[PDB]
Parts: C-alpha cells; structure tokens; sequence
C-alpha cells in the first residue's frame, strides 16, 4: 500500500453507471508529485495522510468485487 | 453558484453524517440545518449543478444505514426567486 | 389578487418541492411557510383564481411522490376579512 | 482533539447514563446535549480517534438497556470545516 | 456551454410540453425543433453537462404521459466539430 | 394574455372543427395551424387561463367524434421565454 | 355566401371524384385541395348553407366506394372570423 | 480518400448519436444527413477504407440501443463514378 | 440506348447498394434517384436491352439482404414517347 | 485512476476478434510524455482531460469481464 | 364580466340555499330567479369565468342535500348577443 | 501495398468469378492464378490491409455458390521476405 | 496498451509444457529502451509497430484464460 496526501475533490458528471455513488479524490505522495485519483471509502479532508490500496484488492475494498476501481482509500493515518 | 440540494432524515445522527459526507464529497456550502418537528431533521447545501448532484448522491449513500435512516434526498438545479425568501442564508 | 392556495406535507423537502412547482407553474406570490408540529409543513400562496388553481394542481402533482408525501391541498376563491388577521403577509 | 462521537436515545435518562459511561470510560470532552423533537436526545463528545472509539463503545453498551433504549451510535475521525458551525462548542 | 440534450416524441404537443419542462428545470438554451417525418418531432438544447443532464431527465418525465408519448432521450457531454454543421444554431 | 392551448388530431377536418369550436366557446386568439407529417395536425390558441381552459375543453369535446379523432389536448398557464422562439406568432 | 364544406379521403383519386361530384351537385366554389401527409387529402368548398349541405351529401355518397375511401365529411353553416385566417382563398 | 460508409436509423436521435460516434472513432468526414420520409434518417461519411470500416462498426455499436434503433450499416470500399452524381458533397 | 430499368427499395441504403451493383455489373447510365415518401426510394437506369437485364438482376440480388429490403424491380425494353415527359434526364 | 489527455485516434485493421467494435485512443499525462492506448467507453474528442482505469477493473469497464483490455476511459473531467 | 352560471332545483328552499352559497363563495352578481312551473326554480349569476366556476360548484355542493334536491348546473363562458334578449338584467 | 489475400476453389470457373468480384469490390492488384493439382485453383491479390480485407470478403461471398464451391479464404497483413521468393509477381 | 516495435525472435528449448506452441518476440518502445518479450498472436516482422496488452487480459488474449503470459501482441498499427 501507499502513504498519500489528499489535495481536493474531482467531479465527472458522465461516468459509467457502475461507478455507483462513491466520491473521488486527488492524491499525491508529496506536494509536486504526479497526481492520481482514488475512490474514498472513509471520508477525508484535504491535507490528510491516508492509506491507498490498488489492485483487485481495491476493487473489492470499494464496494463489491466487480467494482471498476484500481485505487481505494482504506484508512487515515493517526500520526505522520 | 445557484443550485440547491436537500436531505431529510429521522434523527440528528444520520443528519450530521450526511452533512459531513456532502461537504467531503463536493465543493458545496452548507446553508442550513433545521428541526422540523416530530423527529425530522433537514440539511441544505448550495453550489453548482454537478457539485450539488455529486454531493447529494454521496450523502444519501452515506446516511442510508445510520440510525433510523434517510427520508428524502433531492436536487433542484435552478430555483425561483420567490423561494429564496424562505431559504436560509 | 385575493385568492388563497394551501398545501400541507409531511416534512420540509416535499414542501420546498411543491412551492417551487407552484411558483414556476403560475403567477402567484408565496406568502408563508409554517411548521405545525409533529412533522407537518404548510405552504401558502396568493393570486388570481385561475392562477391559484393551476399552481395548486402543479404543486400537488409534483410533491405527491417525494419524501413522506402530500397530506392536503385546498383553494379558497375569496376569504373573509376576519381570516386576514391569522394569515401571514 | 478533533474527533466526534455521537449517541442518540429515546428520552433523557438513557442519554445521561450514556454520557456518564463515556466520560468514565475514556478521556473525551463532552460538548453538547440536544433535544431533537419527538422524544429524541443526542449527546456529543470530542477527542482523539482511539479515545472516541472506546468511549462510544462503552456508552452504547451502558445505555442499551435503560428506558426506551438506544437509537444510534457513530464515530467520525475528522470533520470538515463547514460542519463546525452547526456543531456546538 | 458545450453539451447537447435531445428528446424525440410522436407529435408536437408532447414536444412543446417537454421543451417547457426543460427550460423551467435548468439553465439551458433551446436551439431547435425538427420534424423528422412520419410524425416524429425532436427538440434540442445546449448547455453545461450537469444542467443538460437535469433538464433531459425533467423533460422525459414530464412528456412521458402526453399524447402519443416519448420516443427517446439522450445526452452528449461534448460533440465533435463535424456534427456542428448539421446541428442548428 | 399569455396562456397556451394545444390540440393535436389525425387529419385536417377534426382540426378545423376543433378550432372553430374553441373560437366560438371562449375569448382566445388562434395563432397557428401546423402539419406535423404522418397525418398529424396541431392547432394553437392564446389567451387568459380560464378562457383557455374553457376553449380547450369545448374543442376536444367537439372534435372527439369527427374523422379519425383526437390525439391530445393540453394547457400551459405560462410558458418560458425560450419557447417563444419556436412558438408561432 | 358564407358556409364551409369539407371532405377528407385516403388518396387523391377519391378526392378528385368527390370534388367533381360536389361541383356538379350544387352551386359551390372550390377553394382548396390539401395534402396533409401520410396519404390524407382534403377538399374544401364554399357557398350558401343549403347548397353546401347538398353538395357535401352528394360528394360523400359518390366517393364512399372509390379507392381506399372516405374519412370524413363535415358542414359548418357559419364560421368564426378567426378561422378565416387559416382557411385558403 | 475514396470510401463510403452509411448508417440508417429510425428517428433523428439515434442518427446524431451514430454520427458523433463515427467522427470520434475515426478520421472520416461527414458529407450528408438525409430525411428519407416515413421516419428514416441516413448518415454518410467518407474516407480511407480502414477508417471507414472502423467508424461504421463503432457507430453501429453506439446507436443499436438508442431510440427506435438501427436499420442498416454499410461500407463500400470503392464506388463507381456514376454514383458520385447522386452522392452529396 | 433506350431501355429502362427500375428498382424500388425501403430506405436509402439498399438503394445506394443496388445502384452501385448495377453500374459495376453492366454498361448502363444512372439517370435518377427519387424519394417517393413513406420510405420508398426508386433508382432508374438506361441502356441496351441485355445490359439492362444484367444490371437489374445484379442490383436486385445485391440489395435483397441489406436494410429493409427490395420492393420491386422492372425492365421496359422501350417506352412510349409520352413517358419521356415524366422521366428524368 | 489517472488523469490523461487525448491526442488522436488509432486504427488497426487486423485485431483479434475478441476486441469487439470498440474505438481506440492515444493518451498522455502531459504533452511529451510516453503515449498509451486506451479503449473508449464514453466518446471523447482530442484535447479532453479524461479519467483512465487499468486492471481487471478495466477489463470489465470495457465490455464484459473477459474483454482484452488493461486501460479504459471511464469519464470526462468537468474542469481541469 | 360576461360569463353566466345557472342552477336549477326542485322547490324554492334549495334555490335560496344555493344562491347564498354562490354569492358567499365568489365575486358574482345575482341577476335572476325564475319559477318555471311544476316546482322548478332557476337561479342565474354573472361574472368572470373562474369566479362563475367556483360559485356554481359551491352552490351545487351546498344544495344537493336540501329539500327535493338539485336538477342541473351549467356554465357558459360567453353567450351570444341574441340570448341577452331572453336573459333578465 | 504489402498485404496478401488468397482464395482457393474447386475448379477454374468459381476462381474467375471470385477474382472479378474482388477487383470490382476494392482497389487491389491481381498477381497470380495457380493450378495446384487435383482440381484446386488459387487466386492471389495484393494491396493495403483494409482493401484486401474487403476484397477477400466480397470474393468469398461471390464465389461460394458457383460450380463446386469455395475451399479457403485468407488475409496476411504483411509477409516475411522469405515468402516473396515463392510468391508470383 | 503499449505501442511497441519488434526487434527479433527468441528461442528457449526448455520452456514449461503449458506455454504451448506459440512464438516469442523481443520488443521495445524505441531503439535503445529496455527490451521485453511478448507472445505473438498475430504474426509480425522486425520493424513493425504493434499493440501490446499485459495483464490477465494478456493471459486470455494469448490462448486460454490459464495461459502463462503477461504481455501479448494483439494488433498491428496501420500507420505510425
């Protein structure tokens, strides 16, 4: 897994219908790294340090085992 | 901008959960929490159309299973100028 | 003019939806929203007779399937001068 | 610290029992009691994530059997800044 | 904005009903009405993605029950420049 | 005034019958007759709200039993400013 | 004079047969033939009330068995001044 | 280049959806949209053989489920100089 | 020379396919494409008698399985001088 | 997921028969980055900012759960 | 204005009851009371179209259950200039 | 171009039918006919990938029903330089 | 997917028996990049530009759904 930091939120009005109702967040390693997008299964604010998992693991961690995802937030780090 | 999202629940715990989910899911501003009477609580957010849509969907999915539960979730993409007299600021 | 339309719902979300439908559907002015207690909310509009019929019909039809639903709708084509004390302005 | 724990009950006696159990079980600060309407009472505490976890578990177990009982128990690890306005201090 | 929404109906009365419902429900601009032939009428609106989404849903629901009914409702988030020649302005 | 009535029929004979009945039964102005295609003909009137209700009801009742019959009738108590572009004068 | 008779048929052959029968059966003037769409053709004559009555009866009896046949036959003894805007000359 | 692809549908909504899908799926130029009558609409694109093949496959798969649907999809890899007189430019 | 071949189809796609097959299969000249209405499209070729037989047979066989299909095919080995007025050039 | 930008379209006449009827697009992070190919499940024009998923998630996002893909476009970003 | 409402009853008591209900329920003027013979009594009111609708509905509903009952109720939104000779002032 | 299409048939008449269909259907160049022995005839064409694809499909469909029929149809998008020695020019 | 170029062919006489009869080719992004090995499901010559897929997608694209592969060639780019 990875230690990421949240920047902000992202909206796409036309997503496929299987993406459900879940939110999306922009995350990097450190400010200035390439930015990625994760589905948020916890509820996080900008400036948080979070744990991200990406694989079929991420598919099942966000929703069910056929969910269209490859990066999911699964926890908030207590101290970083 | 101008667009209104509303969630109504049975009790205050799912209402606070829904408000937090909305404001973490999109770029919207919370304008009001209301006790209606009889155990009904209502939360109102304002923003752009896409942001309000995304926020209300996330909030409903979040509060679906907390406490007594969700009563209603609704998006209004543009509101008449009359209704601005009863909406809180 | 002087003609009164009233809609009563369970909860605030169907009340807001119905009020928006009324004000979009006819040339009426929204004069009051009230919380009765126990979860009842009442919305009151004023205008000409035909305008009020159109508005009340549109509001009832819109809010029938939202939230906990509609309780009542009513039209009075002219009210007594005594009721103007207990009606809001 | 910054973490919110909430319990909602039917009546005030189980709410006071739950708040006492929380404050004895963990190091949290009690910020508010709220009457919702219809007989709902909500108690809110603040602290660190582990302390709030422990307190909410203890309080739910304590107040489960008193009076009319428990309605809801919930933890939020950190809250968005918009909710801070509608939360009591 | 740049986003296209289309509704197709059997007859002109449901098409005018749908166009009115769209323009009241969202901030979109009406660009065209078209007679296909064989009794088909198409209405086209332009705007932003969320506004067009909301308008098309509102219009489909409104015109479903009028006359011969609805045939099709569709949204395109952005369009290729080749289609601009065959789209009305 | 600004209230719109619409009747759609199969063929031109019931359309002419309905238009004549409308104009005899209320104080409305006939603003348009249109051929859709496939045998659909639509007739449009403008006036006050009550006048338009009376006219539309009389026209539908008159033309229900002539020719191939009535397809639809509809009243709109006020239309958006956008629809005036596609509405004939 | 002022009186309007109309026949509608399926196809042009029965329509021409009906028009000829009308003008040989009374002292009326033919003002219009219209293709409506979908295979409907309409013929309109003008004159005095009794002449129009006799002409329309003869025309219907003539074209009832020709081609695909008669759709409708109608007499209006006096027409509103509004409908004169959509009638041909 | 020289190669012709064609799609025919029932109505204008699937036709516009197919045209957009074609032009986003390959490097082809749209030369014509035609109303044939009875509710048939045809779309024609021109380009290289492989581009036209890919575009037509994508367009068919796109419009198969929209509105009333697809009637036909066809590719001609080279066309006689006589047919260029009836093809649009 | 002066010999006429005709093919009538449902829709424009089988008509284009049939015309292309004709012009590839014989030494004929394509003189007309016409929309009848209702979705009928007719294609006309001119040439020698044997050339026209070969072309008409090839076109019908090609287009029988495309789109909505073939309606009719016909050869006339010489036409009257009167028909040249209604025949396109 | 990744935030990508579309350059253009790609055509391969000899693909395997299981690739279906779907289109193909060229995408980079920023202009000048290495280019990749994605299947288009939305419908996008050059110059767009898009959301791309790649794994077995991408397989099921494009078509069925045995589709031969590992990069799929699942949405268009509203503002970027 | 010029819109006529009529109610006919058996006996004078339901006629008086209905007239009182009409005049309290809308802004109409009472122009005539007539004894037909055989126990039929007819009451006539004049006003605007919506006013007359409200008044006639209230009168019929009031007098249905009094005395020997209601026979008929009718609204005419505008009457010919000839009928003004036989209508009382 | 560099792309090879091949068809194999039982007899020479279906081979000539297939080759003619190919060269009419696409822009490919015919390079060889071969008698294998035992009654097999093989026809080879060269060109671009899309043109060769289209030609081989057209040829297979054309020759499938003539004589003893079709044996094989194949496309190779590009060939190794070693096979160029055994392919005809 | 990836846009690759073929160098040459590779032979390993002792492969596991589940690798079947399929060929293998050496591919890079551009001449000088790290070289990889793909299974060839089309038939390609050196100097070609090809489309390569790698995941469980690649497993099923080359052979069956239990084939031992993580990079397969699935098409030839018409112009590049």
């Amino acid at each position: 897994m990875k230690i990421m930091q949240v920047e902000k939120t992202l909206v796409s009005t036309n997503r496929i219908a299987d993406m459900g109702h879940k939110p999306l967040l922009v995350v990097w390693e450190k400010p200035g790294a390439p930015r990625q997008v994760a589905v948020d299964a916890i509820g996080c604010i900008p400036g948080d340090w979070v744990l991200c998992v990406g694989s079929s693991a991420a598919r099942e961690a966000a929703g069910s085992k056929s969910y269209p995802s490859d990066l999911t937030i699964i926890g908030i780090i207590d101290q970083w | 901008g101008i667009a209104l999202g509303m969630i109504e629940t049975r009790g205050l715990v799912p209402a606070i959960e829904a408000a937090d989910a909305m404001t973490k899911a999109a770029e919207v501003r919370l304008v009001g929490r209301q006790f209606v009477g009889g155990g009904y609580v209502t939360v109102l957010v304002r923003g752009e159309t896409g942001a309000v849509n995304a926020a209300v969907r996330a909030g409903a999915d979040a509060c679906e299973r907390v406490g007594d539960g969700l009563v209603a979730a609704h998006i209004i993409a543009r509101v008449h100028s009359e209704v601005e007299n009863i909406l809180p600021k």
